[PDB]
């Protein structure tokens, strides 16, 4: 649905334009617009639950569970 | 047999090496899972199943920001021992990081990279991506670079850092903080890339109209200065230079080793279809103040050295007429001792935007490498604080506490009295 | 022929104490087409730009009441308004809807 | 990184009732102690302020001391009462008063011999502990009795940790009690020989928050438990979830405490609006960050005008973006540059998280410190004229052998606090 | 290589554009989005467009054009029209506060804050030109935006620049029909660029435009987009000489050497000959010898003031259609046999003369005739010293005991340039009388 954006530099009011943030303007007004219409890494610096119940297998083969 | 190994130290480090090596495996056919579907021995190893897995370090000493790689992201990327984790951050101080917390893994920093060091045929340099006004990028990078130029010593030296901004300030008093490294750095570097936050908070505000930019709006971009560098290795060209090649140049006397960075053409996804993109706009683009990387203004001082490395569609007669241009204006001004004062390199691939990005996709590019002596007007004010809470002390009491005593404090006045003394005494006419 | 609403404030509601939601006036239920140009910020809306008014007939217990762009639920009436209704408009009993 | 909660007191019963349910309400636990929550970034990181167990049974590393049993019957009594350790309720028989001094040292040496066990078997479960955290009543004497005897006492076997309080203190408007004047005057005392992160609490502003932010008409204890409930888990939001500029309570004393004899905080708590006008206003950064700086939005009851800051600290939890921070924390540094000092050339620090809590999107927390403290111990130091000439409630505080020269030596070094002013301004 | 600048400040000159460039892409074949259609043409050699549009390698086309106002809503009509892919987004320039016709809200507190953005375009256009050989300014005399923002413009380029021709068209005051009531203060204050920084300043008014478009026209009440399309058809056929190689071809720089006598006569008129409706059109004769003398009627003067209460010290005639030059050197005779025409004693030759290649173009919607020859015609006389005259008796009424004045001293102007403004505009109305005597 082209062509569906202000050109940048526009000083009129734009709907939901103060609540969509962190880019230029015409990329804010065209959203604005819509709007208005397998196993865990080892050497892990992390948690995961499932710790205790192990013995004598690696960390991949051990979190393949934990994760599916 | 060109080979490069950079290092990654801090917040930073991992945040900005995930926009830095989001390019290199972008550049080359390289898939994020491992695979390709020559010259990619520049940023990468081989393993002979075909599995392609990388070499750089990363130091963080809490886990998650290395944890933001170490999941989903990124896990099939990296060396599973290139990753490794402290149990407790460094936190805005020099002293966990460099004396007490950093001891458990600063030899687990060195066998990684003496085993890496010894896996290349060939090595250029070392390169570090840390953050001044931390604990760990200034604490672990001054526990690194101080203690491989005992070991390696002669090979090249450079720091892509981030610097204090003259006005923004995120933490408190951390510009007494950044009195150590300058202590550490004038007596162990050759090269500065010195980067602040506010002036990309703004080239990002005005050759991009983005006002109100996050972290990875400009880290992407600090991603795209260091493949301007790097690009001479990694691909060939009409004119290839080297690591070794511009540190020749760019370093003039023991004392005026600091350079600057600027990235030159730099534009939106619209506003580069109405725009004619010339060999002769984007050399004096680069000059003008408000094309600085960091926020000082080159008027009132001078130039010492112009590095120039392009890239994609560049025939060299008219680079070498852009350049005639330049230095027979006079808003600018040089040195009297410097009657050259220029290097230029060229490639010939085109630069690549990132999908889903920023950045428009151009066939040229342009990055201007400038020592300049202004940086001295940059430097006064940033230690100007220094005096200001030295006569009241403040926080002398908890710096104290865990193994640095007060002789840091006095060898850095002392370090920076003549640091902007010799500033002054180069820019006269002789 | 006039139509009030008022407002049920329940103890720690979080509402300004405000008795009325509408004043005592005679509703419209039909505007006149042509009505949508009338200059209601000077005139007052007057039987000329009215077709049909709220009359008793279309208050029921069970059913949906729209007035001003509010569509209010009747879900009881008080013993006097069912006897009326029983006597006026010969409806049976209009049970309490819970 | 793991966290030590010691709550002592009836208060401690009853703010840490109200502060391990919402800490338990963002890891997603029931109070069977099982994980029932959203998604899969909470649970990763369980460990910051909670603990396993077997069976899947989730059990926390709690610790809730009284003498008298009358407030430990109230804890389990209470919906989320059930998930507590049944050992860390260990409770004496005959309860204290109001005086503090025979809290700890009558009363509580038979137990406090089994406080310091169960603290020291909570650190030798933990793997690496970071601080030393507290909630109880300066003015209630079981807490002043038995948590800054505590506070005294598990020093000597960890000196490399952080202590942080969180303080009640009393206050102008009544006496709840008539002995909490006096009795707070060496316990503070106490504290100024060690404290690092003292978080003042007070009941006027805690009142005015609910007549005049909050519209509120009767306002119980738990809407007070809460709203401070909300500003604890809100200073220690990156150590369990992940983020863009992260912070522990190390990055927040480096920034903060410039000279080791001013180091008193107040803290607060951003978002807060009525329940009626919440479709009227903008939830955005630059109102949060209009409203934790003024005088409507402290915790402790003091204005902030007619004393400066010096150093000013902030987190947010959620997605947004930063130069829309770094502007605006440089605007009110130098919109009223005359309510901060010329010789701290920076005072505000922030820090960011990721996942916003259940029910908000832009969450925030202010922490502050300033030299109109001094104000709030001018007013116990100016009650202590009008009594101690007459000798006025003293017999029981002589009551043991406790001498007078106990109480001389607590205003002479009263005065010292306020006459760290003189450094400042 | 034979380029121009042009600057729109005001509403009173962005109204103008908007309608002159329809007129410069309708001449080429353009589109509104700057892609050639390549399907169909308008024939043509390459390096025609380039005097006012510039070229990107991809194809789109750009304007030589800023336009810069201190209030938004003017702009803003154009940012969301039809000709929004014409522009560079950032040519577009944009203020808060209008001038609310205050000379000092425009050139003293509210003017300061643009006037260092709107140099850095100038400056930006200009290098990227090989030879450029001026600027096409369109303001207005009764405004605080137009005779008070350009003046802080105008300072601008003289100290930068000098030498190069500035070709402002600025609308004057009429005798009876205005709008504002400040009006005679700014006309007279504004005076000062055209004494010194100025070239070729050319005046409209809107007055004179109403009688020609009632009579000649078919037209009962005209509304302002008829003005602005008959106004641009003047500017497009003195800047024919460039995109067009024609007979007898006029440079931007020789006919400043003979269109302006002395360095103060430099204010002439315009006058468009042929301006008839579709259905008189085909029932008349258009000739060289019948568009020359219907240039020099009282009743088709763009400025309303009697060309025969004074001497024409120089003419200049552009002629565009199918004109063969015996034609224009039976007309140039045939025009200095007549009487009531009037010479100057001093300026025997008194024509200069040129023939192009193009004729006049029409556009679609619009209330114009296609003929094949057309002529518009700048011609220097001192008729329009007495519409000075009148201006300056409105002015000192307001001054005689110092009316209207305090809203122009709140904004730090003074009441010294009041005076001076006076006498240096007294000094002109004698610069006509000294030179248009005889010996």
């Amino acid at each position: 649905d082209p062509h569906k954006f202000f050109m940048s530099g526009f000083t009129g009011y734009v709907p939901r334009a103060r609540f969509l943030f962190g880019s230029s303007f015409p990329v804010l007004t065209n959203q604005a617009l819509q709007e208005f219409g397998l196993g865990l890494l080892p050497h892990y610096g992390g948690y995961v639950p499932g710790y205790k119940f192990q013995f004598g297998g690696t960390f991949g083969h051990l979190t393949h569970d934990a994760l599916g | 047999m060109r080979e490069c190994i950079s290092i990654h130290v801090g917040q930073a480090g991992v945040q900005i090496g995930n926009a830095c090596w989001e390019l290199y495996c972008l550049e080359h056919g390289i898939q994020p899972d491992g695979q390709m579907p020559d010259s990619f021995n520049t940023f990468f190893s081989e393993t002979g199943a075909g599995k392609h897995v990388p070499r750089a370090v990363f130091v963080d000493l809490e886990p998650t920001v290395i944890d933001e790689v170490r999941t989903g992201t990124y896990r099939q990327l990296f060396h599973p021992e290139q990753l490794i984790t402290g149990k407790e951050d460094a936190a805005n101080n020099y002293a966990r990081g460099h004396y007490t917390i950093g001891k458990e893994i600063i030899d687990l920093v060195l066998d990684r990279i003496r085993k890496l060091a010894d896996q290349c045929t060939g090595l250029q340099g070392f390169l570090v991506f840390h953050s001044f006004g931390g604990g760990t990028g200034s604490g672990f990078t001054s526990l690194l670079m101080e203690r491989l130029s005992v070991d390696y010593g002669k090979k090249s030296k450079l720091e892509f850092s981030i610097y204090p901004a003259p006005q923004v300030s995120t933490a408190v008093v951390e510009p007494y903080n950044s009195i150590l490294t300058t202590h550490t750095t004038l007596e162990h570097s050759d090269c500065a890339f010195m980067v602040d936050n506010e002036a990309i908070y703004d080239i990002c505000r005005r050759n991009l109209d983005i006002e109100r930019p996050t972290y990875t709006n400009l880290n992407r971009l600090i991603g795209q200065i260091v493949s301007s560098i790097t690009a001479s290795l990694r691909f060939d060209g009409a004119l290839n230079v080297d690591l070794t090649e511009f540190q020749t140049n760019l370093v003039p006397y023991p004392r005026i080793h600091f350079p600057l960075a600027t990235y030159a053409p730099v534009i939106s996804a619209e506003k580069a279809y109405h725009e004619q993109l010339s060999v002769a706009e984007i050399t004096n683009a680069c000059f003008e103040p408000a094309n600085q990387m960091v926020k000082c203004d080159p008027r009132h001082g001078k130039y010492m050295a112009c590095c120039l490395l392009y890239r994609g569609d560049v025939v060299p007669k008219d680079v070498n007429a852009a350049i005639a241009t330049i230095k027979t204006k006079r808003t600018i001004q040089f040195v009297d001792w410097c009657p050259t004062g220029f290097k230029v390199g060229i490639n010939y691939q085109p630069p690549t935007v990132v999908p889903g990005g920023d950045l428009a996709k151009v066939q040229r590019a342009v990055c201007m490498l400038s020592n300049t002596t202004a940086i001295a007007e940059a430097w006064a004010r940033l230690d100007h604080k220094f005096d200001l809470m030295y006569a009241k002390r403040a926080f002398v009491h908890w710096y104290v506490g865990e193994g640095m005593e007060e002789g840091e404090f006095s060898e850095a006045r002392e370090d920076m009295a003549a640091l902007e003394k010799d500033y002054e005494e180069v820019g006269v006419d002789s | 022929d006039t139509v009030e609403i008022r407002e049920v404030h329940e103890r720690n509601n979080g509402r300004d104490p405000f008795p009325l939601l509408m004043n005592r006036q005679r509703m419209p239920k039909v505007l006149v087409e042509n009505a949508k140009n009338f200059p209601k910020c000077v005139l007052e809306i007057s039987d000329q730009e009215v077709l049909e008014w709220y009359t008793a007939k279309d208050f029921i217990v069970g059913k949906p009441l729209t007035i001003l762009g509010r569509t209010f639920f009747i879900y009881d009436c008080d013993p006097f308004t069912r006897q009326f209704y029983k006597d006026k408009f010969g409806m049976p009993d209009l049970p309490p809807v819970d | 990184r793991e966290i030590v909660h010691l709550q002592a007191g009836q208060c401690g019963n009853q703010i840490g009732a109200k502060f391990w349910e919402v800490i338990s309400d963002e890891h997603g636990i029931d109070p069977t102690g099982t994980y029932h929550g959203d998604s899969d970034l909470q649970l990763e990181r369980i460990n910051v302020y909670y603990n396993e167990a077997t069976g899947g049974k989730y059990v926390p590393r709690a610790v809730l001391v009284d003498l008298e049993p009358g407030t430990m019957d109230s804890v389990r009594s209470g919906p989320f009462g059930q998930i507590f350790r049944p050992d860390n309720f260990v409770f004496g028989q005959s309860g204290a008063g109001n005086n503090w001094a025979k809290g700890h040292y009558t009363e509580g040496a038979e137990l406090v011999d089994s406080v310091l066990d169960v603290v020291r078997k909570e650190a030798e479960s933990c793997d690496c502990l970071q601080g030393f955290q507290l909630t109880h009543s300066l003015g209630g004497g079981t807490g002043s009795g038995m948590g800054t005897l505590l506070i005294s006492k598990i020093r000597e076997e960890y000196p490399d940790r952080i202590m942080n309080t969180f303080s009640v203190v009393p206050s102008p408007k009544v006496s709840d009690t008539v002995v909490e004047p006096y009795n707070a005057t060496l316990s503070v005392h106490q504290l100024v020989e060690n404290t690092d992160e003292t978080y003042c609490i007070d009941n006027e502003a805690l009142y005015d928050i609910c007549f005049r932010t909050l519209k509120l008409t009767t306002p119980t204890y738990g809407d007070l438990n809460h709203l401070v409930s909300a500003t604890m888990s809100g200073v220690t939001t990156c150590l369990r979830f992940p983020g863009q500029l992260n912070a522990d309570l190390r990055k927040l004393a480096v920034n903060m405490v410039p000279f080791p004899r001013l180091h008193f905080f107040m803290p607060g708590f951003a978002p807060l609006t009525s329940r009626g006008s919440q479709q009227y206003r903008a939830l955005t950064v630059p109102e949060l960050t209009q409203q934790m700086f003024d005088a409507k939005n402290m915790m402790a009851a003091c204005d902030p005008r007619h004393g400066r800051y010096l150093t000013v600290a902030a987190v947010f939890r959620g997605r947004m973006s930063m130069k829309e921070v770094d502007e605006q924390m440089l605007n009110v540094q130098n919109k009223n540059s005359s309510y901060f000092v010329e010789w701290i050339p920076n005072n505000v620090k922030t820090a960011v998280c990721d996942i916003p809590p259940r029910g908000l999107k832009m969450s925030a927390t202010f922490i502050g410190n300033s030299t109109a403290i001094q104000e709030l111990f001018k007013r116990i130091s100016e009650q202590f004229t009008a009594m101690f000439r007459r000798k006025a409630f003293l017999h029981w505080y002589t009551g043991e052998g406790m001498d007078e020269m106990e109480f001389t030596e607590a205003e002479s070094n009263m005065n010292d606090l306020v006459s760290e002013y003189q450094q400042y301004q």
